[PDB]
Order: structure tokens, then sequence, then C-alpha cells
RNA sequence: GUGGCGGCGACGACCCAUUCGAACGUCUGCCCUAUCAACUUUCGAUGGUAGUCGCCGUGCCUACCAUGGUGACCACGGGUG
RNA sequence: AAACUGCGAAUGGCUCAUUAAAUCAGUUAUGGUUCCUUUGGUCGCUCGCUCCUUACUUGGAUAACUGUGGUAAUUCU
């Protein structure tokens, strides 16, 4: 835990609202789940 | 308490 | 659009105002420090070759060699400040353009090459005097000093010569002898 | 900036102290010189008092001393094998003090052959004493010797050291073998 | 302090200079030299306050630039030169010699000396060390270093130095 | 004046078509041994006009040897040892005659940043020979011929005969200079120390050269009344170095078979001239 | 026991231990020559420090430290750190106003060389001043006398 | 071999790090080009229109890699070998924080504002950015993780491992969608399009992978044993750019025909291609930064439009 | 005779010592408040090894280790024209 | 005159925007470090392959100066 060896989950004041969620995904959510199930030999 | 991991819920 | 033409072999400069766009078209879309055959300037300029040294645009900003653009930029120039400089590419939006004649043509320009501008100052260091006059070690540099005659109205005529530096005189030899003597005294 | 002052530290009892001054010039610190292996690239740094510090950024050669035979020779550096402080320096091939490196053994072999007139490294009134332990002979057969750097490349600009021998040699060999 | 101060206030001057209080704010800060700042007598103080030869600082400067004062046989033109204990001052224009000796109250005294006595001085040995090429060196109290000293001379001994040559004539052992 | 002549020949496209090109190449090889750098670099350009397939690829490494700043770095990174070499095995035969002559010129003048002056001469010889220690005994022979050029006349003839005739064919008016003779012995001492494992074939002629000069110096040392006083001290130092190296050769090379003539030579030039007076000198300190 | 307990090889810096020798000398004994120095001031170097084998760069007798300054004494209180202990110095402070004394104490962290053994709680220790060896350690143990 | 690559008078002045250049990158707008290097680690931003450096900012430690979060130069995140993460606003240094273990590489997911740390630990750190709090960890069950990449098309996260296995995770619900098996570790990992993926190996092999088929579609082998640091995709000519220290290889996506090869004087720390242009930017072990123009690959950039006339 | 010797100064210069200091330590000693009784490890608190940086000694800093350090003899915290 | 070179401006002043051993007083250490200036020292060469006839002194530049110029615009250029 010394020198930040162990991860701590206190809120960070300066990092609050540093970015806004921006998404550009062409795939619809139903298509993603079907693709994820069939990934590789699965 | 400082080391307890927060739990998030899928929106 | 004005042209400042210089001939370094005679060292003569001349400013010419050329209002013809056709004459200046041959210089367009060319970078600086490039050799151009200036045949389009007129019948006097046949066989002449010119080099683009620099220039100023309509706002008076000079050109820089490194930058490659048709407009103005803001570069760090000399502790460096962001001065605005015009690009090196020659365009029609130039107030003045500088040219240096490198090759001489058939006929002579009445301003530049018919008359000669003499060099005003001779060498001062002894070795440079020896190199200029091809002197040997036995020749006396003091004989070959370039003297300047000078006369003004109401004044007695005079002639002045520079002081030779790096010239062997007995004072320097005495100083060297004294240094060697000091070394001997220290060892003793 | 990098400051190596003492007033940013907590007290012995554990209480914190509040500043009374801004950072001073004489308390400055400078970024570390991560000396890699490659063509020689060294930078000079002006320090307090007007002196100079040679900051070696990249090094490939250095002189090493064979203490048992008292033979100092200048040889190239090949690889970094062990570092007591951290394994990341071993991964990134960073040259620091007290790290274990591999050096070429050609000049030492040439000196031994020219001095004792006995073959070494070849495939299958006190007198001169030509005896070498088996570990050094094996290293010479491999063509690379294990050495320890004794100088600080980030301070003097050169990487000098000595060839590993004896109890230290098997200690470091055991450490290297256990690391794998 | 942020930086070294070049203005010595009068009240912070050594008490053995016998400076009065209403002359001015400042006192002459001695230049660096063979003696320490707190154990030296500046040339201006000795020349205008002790001997009354001068009236002002410009007056002391005019006196000094004529090369009339010699300290240990050498002409000094610095009016703030630090003169200390066992120092010999010669003024040939007035035909006068002084030796700086503490009196019973702890102050430098105006002690006139015979001109034959002014040819030598006494120094206290501070350091003995072997230099380059195995050459012994001796360092005194007045920053004088001498090569090839007598082997019997140790630390805390006293030596007599001839001012003309700067060489040891004899010595007194600490006993 | 020499640089002016060499510059125009460097700008010729086809040197083979030139008239008397055979003698030109011999002149260029001789000029590689020159002490001045500017002579050497312009000479190397004339050699590179002959676009020889073997010499040409190593052009950059050769030029860095002629540069003061990059000399020491180039020595390490131009390895010629057979185990690990920058030069390929087929290219060794052509490159080495160029390489040896360049290094010989550097050895005389300057082999690094601080290696100038008579005091640094021993450092210059040491640096070159350690670089040449990786070569074969055949390839090192080219450099040793250059090094021992002034003393070729001592090599001919049998060992005992050469020592005797050197004493007879001695004139006080003309001798090899003592300063140059001191350089030969200092160079020869470094050679025996560092490349002794490549010197077995060339060793017998070294004994001839070493013994002949030592025998001659003793001969002048007998005739002191006819020589200047200032010359006595250099001659004694020359004799001391000669005996020490014979001492070195006997100390090593235990299994080497010395011929009968060589045994006669060592007594002629080392033992007999000083053995009679040995009680006088050795008492203060052990003589060589 | 074994002196090699760290990730780096523990060695006494001023002793060269890779000198090659003839076989008859190797057959006899592989005894490394020990380095120790006289510290002066009338203190005697312990014997087991001479024939010891521990490696300590902060040892006053076998390490690279110098003893100069003040010499103090105290009572040993705690042995819980590595090669350093906590001692206590007791004294009386005088107040003029009521004209009496009050009892005060100081706690000092001092380095032990591994030489001083059989040290217990409450025995007298004589310590000497040296360069700062850590954040809070400036004194080294010079002499131990039993209670 | 008829490609006639040119080499560059001065397009941008002072395009010169003092000793070496570690990483070269370009902004989404194309307005700004960013570079970092030794010594006195700097971040230098060059404006394309002004043909000069906008600013220079020294840093405490060397930066392994950095990401331009904002469209312009405003918001930049630096990863350090001292486990330090430095955030830079438009003014300058903003905040600095540590990571529990050393970080090999990091990638940022623009949706959900989650930034992922791949480093010297089995677990891959997640840092939410809209709220400063560190999020719940994900356990990759692999001893060492080397590289990571996030697919732009459908938001798929894959992390490289030292064992040589690519593990694919889902940014939503934080579950392992799949895993892929393929002694050498994974040097470079890159996503292109919806369905195409590339794996770099330290032995020197480029393997093109389809998400649906375990077998590789094509494999390209560098003859040198040096690892390939960067793999890039060029859409217009379907050219895949694989770069190692010795040389840069550009070859066709299908059938593996080689377009051209460029060997410089010094080793490449990084390479970069200006969008929709034949201009190539390289970072070398040299104070100068290499600039190369390939007319065949694409047209000259707009800010360097006169370069076509100069040829 | 491109002889041989020389005086008194000015300026610059490697290193040692001295002067002026500057910077880190040792020891001794501070006002009110217990309705502040525990504190430090809340990005090192104490100590060990190696290293980076620094003009140098040093948790000053970083990796790998032990669980330490201070306290009613008033620690720690808060105040105090 | 102008211009080139060297030294100093970190001291004295003045000022409304911080602080319980953190500052501060006395003692004590430099064998754990830095130093402009003052003062005193120290400040020569045998030979050692560089060959034959720069140490009676070696090399490359740039200001001031002359002359031609651009813009609303600087002692900008």
């Amino acid at each position: 835990a010394s020198k930040g060896r162990k991860l701590r989950f206190h809120v960070l004041s300066k990092l609050l609202s540093f970015m806004a969620p921006i998404d550009h995904t062409t795939m619809n959510d139903d298509a993603r789940t079907e693709l994820y199930r069939s990934l590789f030999g699965q | 308490k400082a080391f307890i991991p927060p739990k998030e819920k899928p929106i | 659009m004005k042209l400042n033409i210089s001939f370094p072999a005679t060292g003569c400069q001349k400013l010419i105002e050329v209002d013809d766009e056709r004459k200046l078209r041959t210089f367009y879309e060319k970078r600086m420090a490039t050799e151009v055959a200036a045949d389009a300037l007129g019948e006097e300029w046949k066989g002449y070759v010119v080099r683009i040294s620099g220039g100023n645009d309509k706002q008076g900003f000079p050109m820089k060699q490194g930058v490659l653009t048709h407009g103005r930029v803001r570069l760090l120039l000399s502790e460096r400040k962001r001065k605005s400089v015009r690009g090196c590419i020659v365009d029609a939006n130039l107030s003045v353009l500088n040219l240096v004649i490198v090759k001489k043509g058939e006929k002579d320009i009445p301003g530049l090459t018919d008359t000669t501008v003499p060099r005003r100052l001779g060498p001062k260091r002894a070795s440079r005097i020896r190199k200029l006059f091809n002197l040997s070690k036995e020749d006396d540099v003091r004989q070959y000093v370039v003297r300047k005659p000078l006369n003004k109205e109401g004044k007695k005529p005079r002639t002045k010569a520079p002081k030779i530096q790096r010239l062997v005189t007995p004072r320097v030899l005495q100083h060297k002898r004294r240094r060697i003597a000091l070394k001997k005294q220290r060892t003793k | 900036g990098i400051s190596r002052d003492n007033w940013h530290k907590r007290r012995k009892t554990g209480g914190k102290r509040k500043p009374y001054h801004k950072k001073r010039k004489y308390e400055l610190g400078r970024p570390a010189a991560n000396t890699k292996i490659g063509p020689r690239r060294i930078h000079t740094v002006r320090v307090r008092g007007g002196n100079k510090k040679y900051r070696a950024l990249r090094l490939d050669v250095g002189n090493f001393s064979w203490g048992s035979e008292c033979c100092t020779r200048k040889t190239r550096i090949i690889d970094v094998v062990y570092n007591a402080s951290n394994n990341e320096l071993v991964r990134t091939k960073t040259l620091v003090k007290n790290c274990i490196v591999l050096i070429d053994s050609t000049p030492y072999r040439q000196w031994y052959e020219s001095h004792y007139a006995l073959p070494l490294g070849r495939k299958k009134e006190r007198k001169k004493n030509a005896k070498i332990s088996s570990l050094l002979e094996e290293q010479f057969q491999q063509g690379k010797l294990l050495a320890c750097i004794a100088s600080r490349p980030g301070q003097c600009g050169r990487a000098d050291g000595y060839v590993l021998e004896g109890k230290e040699l098997e200690f470091y060999l055991r450490k290297i073998k256990a690391r794998k | 302090a942020r930086g070294p101060k070049k203005h010595l206030k009068r009240v912070a001057a050594p008490k053995h200079w016998m400076l009065d209080k209403l002359t001015g704010v400042f006192a002459p800060r001695p230049s660096t030299g063979p003696h320490k700042l707190r154990e030296c007598l500046p040339l201006i103080i000795f020349l205008r306050n002790r001997l009354k030869y001068a009236l002002t600082g410009d007056e002391v400067k005019k006196i000094c630039m004529q090369r009339f004062i010699k300290i240990d046989g050498k002409v000094r033109t610095d009016i703030t030169y630090p003169a200390g204990f066992m120092d010999v001052i010669s003024i040939d224009k007035t035909g006068e010699n002084f030796r700086l000796i503490y009196d019973t109250k702890g102050r430098f005294a105006v002690h006139r000396i015979t001109p034959e006595e002014a040819k030598y001085k006494l120094c206290k040995v501070r350091k003995i060390f072997v230099g380059t090429k195995g050459i012994p060196h001796l360092v005194t109290h007045d920053a004088r270093t001498i090569r090839y000293p007598d082997p019997l001379i140790k630390v805390n001994d006293t030596i007599q130095i001839d001012l003309e040559t700067g060489k040891i004539t004899d010595f007194i052992k600490f006993d | 004046q020499l640089i002016a002549h060499l510059q125009v020949f460097s700008k010729f496209s086809n040197p083979r078509a030139l008239y008397l090109e055979s003698k030109l190449y011999e002149l260029y090889l001789q000029l590689l041994l020159h002490q001045d750098q500017m002579v050497q670099k312009i000479t190397l350009d004339c050699i590179m006009t002959y676009k020889h397939p073997h010499v040409l690829p190593y052009r950059e490494n050769l030029q860095r040897l002629l540069e003061d700043r990059s000399f020491k770095e180039e020595i390490v990174h131009f390895s010629i040892s057979e185990d690990n070499a920058v030069v390929k095995t087929a290219h060794r035969a052509d490159l080495f005659p160029i390489l040896m002559r360049i290094l010989y010129g550097r050895m005389k003048n300057k082999t690094g940043s601080k290696t100038q002056g008579k005091s640094a001469s021993g450092t210059r010889m040491a640096i070159v020979l350690r670089f040449l220690a990786g070569t074969q005994p055949e390839e090192i022979q080219i450099f040793l011929d250059l090094l021992f050029e002034p003393v070729r006349h001592f090599k001919n003839g049998e060992c005992h005969s050469a020592v005797i005739q050197a004493v007879e064919d001695l004139d006080l008016s003309k001798v090899l200079p003592l300063g140059r003779q001191h350089g030969i012995l200092n160079s020869l001492e470094i050679v025996l120390k560092n490349i002794s494992h490549l010197i077995s074939a060339y060793l017998p002629k070294i004994l001839q050269i070493l013994l002949c000069m030592t025998a001659t110096v003793s001969h002048i040392l007998d005739q002191r009344e006819k020589i200047q006083l200032r010359f006595i001290n250099p001659l004694k130092n020359l004799r001391r170095l000669g005996i020490k190296m014979v001492t070195d050769i006997f100390l090593d090379w235990e299994s080497y078979q010395f011929r009968t003539e060589e045994i006669d030579a060592v007594f002629h030039g080392a033992v007999w001239p000083q053995i009679s007076r040995l009680g006088s000198e050795s008492q203060y300190s052990p003589t060589p | 026991a074994d002196i090699q307990t760290e990730r780096a090889y523990q060695k006494q810096p001023t002793i060269f231990q890779n000198k090659k020798r003839v076989l008859l000398g190797e057959t006899g004994k592989e005894k490394l020559p020990r380095y120790y120095k006289n510290i002066g001031l009338g203190f005697k170097t312990p014997k087991e420090a001479i024939e010891g084998t521990y490696i300590d760069k902060k040892c006053p007798f076998t390490g690279n430290v110098s003893i100069r300054g003040r010499i103090l004494s105290g009572v040993v209180t705690k042995m819980k750190m590595q090669r350093t202990i906590v001692i206590r110095r007791d004294y009386l402070h005088y107040i003029r106003k009521y004209n009496r004394f009050e009892k005060r104490h100081k706690n000092m962290s001092v380095h032990l060389s591994p030489c001083f053994r059989d040290v217990q709680i409450g025995d007298i220790v004589t310590v000497g001043e040296c360069r700062p060896l850590s954040k809070t350690v400036r004194f080294n143990v010079l002499k131990v006398t039993k209670a | 071999n008829e490609v006639k690559i040119y080499s560059l008078i001065e397009l941008i002045q002072d395009f010169e790090m003092p000793t070496v250049c570690t990483t070269i990158k370009v902004s989404k707008d194309g307005q700004y080009i960013l570079a970092t290097g030794t010594y006195k680690p700097r971040v230098r931003c060059y404006d394309t229109y002004q043909l000069s450096l906008k600013f220079e900012r020294c840093l405490d430690s060397e930066v392994v890699t950095f990401e331009i979060l904002s469209d312009d130069y405003s918001k930049i995140v630096f990863l350090h070998n001292d486990r330090y993460i430095e955030f830079h606003s438009q003014s300058g240094f903003y905040y600095k924080t540590r990571i529990p273990k050393f970080g090999r590489d990091f990638s940022y997911h623009y949706p959900s504002c989650d930034l992922y740390f791949v480093g010297a630990s089995s677990e891959v750190y997640r840092l939410n950015l809209e709220q400063g709090r560190y999020l719940n960890p994900l356990q990759t069950d692999a001893a060492e993780n080397n590289v990571c990449d996030i697919n732009s098309v459908h938001g798929l996260f894959a992390t490289g491992t030292i064992e040589g296995r690519v593990e694919c995770w889902d940014p939503r619900t934080r579950n392992r969608v799949g895993l892929l098996d393929c002694l050498p570790t994974i040097s470079a990992l890159k996503f292109n399009g919806a369905l195409t993926m590339a794996v770099g190996t330290t032995t020197g092999q480029v393997l093109l992978y389809d998400l649906r088929s375990d077998k590789p579609l094509l494999v390209k082998d560098h003859q040198y044993g040096l690892p390939i640091k960067s793999v890039h995709f060029q859409d217009s000519l379907d050219l895949i750019l694989s770069a190692d220290s010795r040389i840069v290889k550009m070859w066709n996506k299908n059938s593996g025909k080689i377009f051209t090869s460029l060997e410089p004087e010094h080793d490449l720390n990084d390479v970069c291609l200006y969008p929709n242009s034949g201009m190539l930017l390289t970072a070398n072990e040299t104070p100068k930064m290499g600039i190369y123009y390939i007319p065949v690959l694409g047209p000259a950039p707009r800010w360097c439009s006169f370069l076509d006339n100069l040829t």
C-alpha cells in the first residue's frame, strides 16, 4: 500500500468531468451480441 | 474502506 | 513590382521599376537562391543569368530561405521571438525582388557594368597582406601597405596608412626573452 | 520540476509541516540518464560551481580489469544480464553502477596467449603461474565474459568495471540461474 | 541571508576600532586578505583615526595612491587592506615604522619600532604538510606558505621571517 | 605541391586506361605510408578510382581511420579477427595491403585524440599491434617488413657471420642514427610482448637483427676516445635494451631449438665483450 | 552463519579476494585477510571484531565511518530494529522561578555494529558522534558495559 | 523497386529533438504534430500552417507512449516508466498520478470514458474519466501483458500477453468474450475494420487474423529477427505497413505483394503516416526526424501542396 | 652575427592554502490550550541492501525486504493585536 | 566620435497580499560539501623512426565604414 502500490478508489477531484462520453458505433446492439457469441471457433 | 472495490450496475 | 539588381564583380546596384506583367511572369512560381535566365526582361538581357537573393512583399516583410509557402508565417528568429516572415516562393504579390547577376551577356547594361566601383580598404593583418601581394618571408610587409590619400577643401593634403598587427618587432622578441629568463630563474 | 528537498517530508513523530519558502535553485534535481547500449552518445551538463558532468546517454565500449591477472583492456559491451536494484533495467538494457554485463573476451585471450604461450578458448625467482578456474575457461570457450560495472555512466560518462571471479562469480551465476 | 552583504554598518564594526557613534551610518568594510575581518585593522582606520594624518576617505585615498605606505615591505594602495597582529608598517616619507601589537586592554596600539627591528616579523605555524615531489610546506597565521622548512619545526611553534627575503631565520619551540 | 598533383589524378574516371598506370599504383601504395593526413586521404581517393570489388565496400571504415575524431571508435568496430570480422574472408587478401600501410603512417604520426609527440610513441605502437593481434602469421608479416625496413641488411647471411661482419663493416663517420636505433628497439620490444604467438616463424631473424646492433654498439663503446662525450649515454642505453630482450627471448621459448650458429652469435655480441669486467660493474646493481 | 543474505554480493571493499596462488598455499587455508582500524581516543578494538566475518559498512571498526565530535553515554532500552537500537538519556532541568528541578529524558537511535553481542536491556552504552547514517541515526555504539 | 522515394528544404523549422525521438504522432484534425524525445524529455507541438513549433514542455521522466484525447492539442495523456500518468491541459501540466505496477501500453475507449492500462501485472487497470474514481479491475489470468488495442467499429478490447495469446474483452459488462491461441511474445497488436486483426511477434512475423476463424488469413515474415514495433493500415491502396528497427515494409493486404521498402541510416523508434497522403513521418535515433514523400502512395498534404510542383 | 644576456610594471591562467561567505548536521532552551488521549504507514511512517539524482552525507527518490517510530516526563491536534 | 571586447547589476533601498522548535538564541562539527575576489605558494625544456632546407609569431571570419532598398509602421529591416 506504500507509495500507491495498492489501488485505492477515493474520488479524484481534478479528474471529474474531464471528458464527455462520445460514441460512434455503426453496429447495433443486437448485432454485437451475435458477433461476440461467434468469435473465433466458438 | 479505502480498499473496498466499488460495484457498478449496467445501465 | 521593382527589381534591385546587383553585379558583384563590379559591385554595382541598380533599382528598376518594371510595370509589365509579361516580363515578370518568367520569375513567378520559383524558389529563392535559384538561377534563372532573364531573357524576358528585354533585349539588353540576352545571355544574362540571375540569382534570386531576396525581397519584400507589399507589407514590407522580408523573405526567409527555409520556409516554403506563398504567404506569411510566424517563425522564431533571433532569445528567439515570433517574427512574421514571408515565404521563399516568388509570387506576384511582392513589392520588391532582389537579383544578383552571375553570368554576363552579350551587351552591357548602361547602369551596372559600364562603370566600376573600387574597393575602399586594403588588408591590415600581415599574413593577409602577404597572401594578397604573394609576398615571401624575405619580403617586407611594411613596404606593401596600401596607403590612402585623403584631401579636403581648406585642409592640407594627407596620406594615411593602417597600423600593422602581428608584425615582428624587437619589443615582442624582448618579451619572449624575458619569459624564457623567468623560466630559467624559476628552475635555478 | 524535480526537487530533492527535505521540507516536503513528514516529521519523525508523523506530523506534516507547512512551507515557509519556495523551491531554491540549489535543491534542484535532473532527469535520470537511462544509459542504453548503442553508438556512443554523451551530453555535458553544467553544474553548480561551473564544473561539468558528462551524462552518457548511450555507450558500447569500456575498459575492464582482470584483477587476478592484472590485465586492463578496452572491450565492447554486449548485453545486460543481471541488476540487483530492479529487473526492468535488465529488460530495457540500462547501464547503471553495480549491474552485471557481458563483454567480449578477445583481448584477454590474446594477452593470455601472448604472455603464457598456452592455448585458451580453443575447441577440442618464481615462475609464471598459468592456472585458470573452470568457470572462466567455460566463459572463454563461450567467448563472452561476465563483468561488473564500477563507475557511474550518468555522472562520469564512461562505463568501467572488473571481470567477475570467485565467490562473487558463483553467487551471481546462482542468482542468474535462479532468475530463469 | 539571501546574499552576501557588502555594507558593513558602523554599529556592527569591531569594538577595538574605537569608532564614535555620530560620524555616519557605515564603517569601512575590510577587504579580504591575510587576516580575518574581525581581527584586523583597516589601513584607513590606522591612517586617519590613529595617526591623524588624514581627515576624510578621499584624503586617505590621496595618501595611498602616492605609494608612501609599505606593509611588510610591499607597497599597498588599497585603503581597506586588512592589517593584523605582528604586522610591520613603514612610512618612509615621515621616516616612521609601526608594529601592530595588542595592548593590555585588548586593542591595537601605536607602537613605534626601531628601523633595524622592522626587517623581520614573527609568525605562528598553523600547518605542516608534504606537497608535490615530497617537498615539505609550512603555513603560518598570516597566510604565508614556505617551502623546505626546518624539520624540527612543528605546529604551534613561532618563526622569525626576514621581510626582504621571506625566509625563516630562526624559530621558538612551544615549551 | 604534391597535393596539387594528386588532386587531378583523383578526378579521373578510368585509371586503368591511363598511360603508365602500373607505376602510378606503385606510387600510390608508397604514399599510403606518409605521415601527413592530407597526403593520405587524397591518396586513398586515387586508389578508390580503381573500383576494385573487394576494396570498395570498406571505403567508409578506411576514411574514419584517417579522421582524428573517429579513429579510436573505428578500431573497435572494424574487427579483423577470424572468429568475428567485418571484412569477409575472401576480401582479406586485397584489403590488408591497403590497411597495413595506412596504419603504419598513423603509427608514426598520430593514433588518436591525445596521441601526439615523442612521449606518446609507445602508446601509438601498442594500439596498432593489439588491433593486428587477430591476424594470421602470414598477414602480420607484411607489417613487420615495414617496421624493420632500415635493418634489412642485418638479416642476410648466417647468424654468426652477420654479427662478425657488422663489427668489421663499421665506420665512425657513418652509422645508423642513435635516435632511430632507439626507436627500432622500443618498437621491437612492444612486438615481442603482444604478438609473440604470431612470431615463431619470424623469430630467428629477429635474433640476427637484435644481436648485430648490440654487437656494433659495444664496438663504439670500446672506442670512446674517438667519440663525443654526449654520445656515450645513448649508446649505453641502447646496449642495455639489447641485452634485456635477449634475456626475454631466453626466458620464454623454452622448447625452441636454438641452432649452433645462434649460440655462437649471442656470446660474440653479448657475453664476451663484457664478461671480463663483470666484477667491476655488477657490485652496485645486477647488470643486464 | 552465512553472510550472503542480500540480493547483492556482500564484500568488504578494501580487500581483494580473487588473488590466484600456488596449490600448496590453497591447500593450507582459505582465510580472507580482515580489515580493521584503530579509532583512537583510547578505545580498544574488540577481539571478535578482528577474527569476525560479518560485513557492515557502518561498523566503527571495520566500516567506512569516522568518529569525531561529542562522546555521550546512555542506557539501552530497545533492540527491535536491524543493527540499530533505541537508548535513553535522563537528566534534570532547573527552573529559576520556583528554584527547583524537573526530570526530563531524551530518546536516541544509535547504530550497532554486529560486533557488540550479549547486549541486554538496561546496560550502559558509550556512543560517539559521526556522519548521518540515516534520517534519524547520527551516533554509533563504541563501548558496552553491563549493568 | 520503381517507387523513387524522396527524402527531406526545411518543411518545418527546428524539427529536431536534441538527441533522439521516441514517439511521433499526429492529431485527428491534422493541424498539429506531436513529438517526444531525450534528453530533458520534451513534448514539442508543430503547427502545420505556421510550419513551426507551437510550444515545448519539459517533463520529469521519459514517456513511453502518449495519446491525444482531444481533437486538437488541448488534452494529452502521458505514460511514464516511473509508473506516472501525467495529464496536460491547454495551459500545461494539470495533474499527475501513479499506477500500481509499471505500464507497457495503454488505450482509451472514447465511449463510457474508460481508459485501460496494460503493464507488468496480470490485471489490466481501468480508470474512468468522467468520474475520477478508479473502476473495478479485470483479471486477464496471464502473467504478463504487453500491448492493447480497442476496435473503433464496434468497441472490442483485446490485450496481448507474454505467453503469446490474444484475449478479447468487452468494455460493456466487463466479461471475456473470447480468447485466441497463437515462445515469442506479442510485439504489436492492431485492429482494422470490423473483422480484420493483426498480431506482431518478436521473432519478426506479421500474422493477419480474422475474428471468426482461428487460422490466419495470411502471414508475412521479416527476414530479420528484430521485433516489429508498429503495424499500420492504409485503406486506399489496401497496404499494410509493418515497421521494425532495421527497415520498414509496405505490402498489400491480399496475396502479400510488397509495395516498397525503405531503409534509413538509423533505427526507427516509431513511424507515422499523414492521413490521406503519401507523406511518411519517422522518428529515428538521430537529432533530425526523417521526412519522406512517396508520390505513388498518395497526394501531398494540403499544407505542403507545393511539394508536388517541386518534384 | 634570423649573435648571447637582461630591469620595472599591466592582463590572463591549472592546482594548494587563506579571506569573505553559503549549505547540511550535533547539543541546549520556547507562549496558551486535555471539553485535543493517542498518532504515524491518507501516495514513506521507522530500519536494512542495491541503485538514480544531487556540490556532498541522508527515504531526498526509486525497486526488493522486515514492522517498526513517538506518547500523561503531555506525543498528536488546535490556537496566539 | 562610432563600433568590438571585459566587469557589475544576487549588495543598499523601498512593498498592501506566509508562517510554533517550522523559524530563532547559544554552543558545537566539516575526517560528509561549494566557492568570484584579496593574500601567499606553484607555474623548462635529455633521448625516445614525424624525415630535406611558422617559433623572427600560425588560421578562418565578423561589426563600425561605403553603397542600393521595401512598408502607414519602430533605433523593425
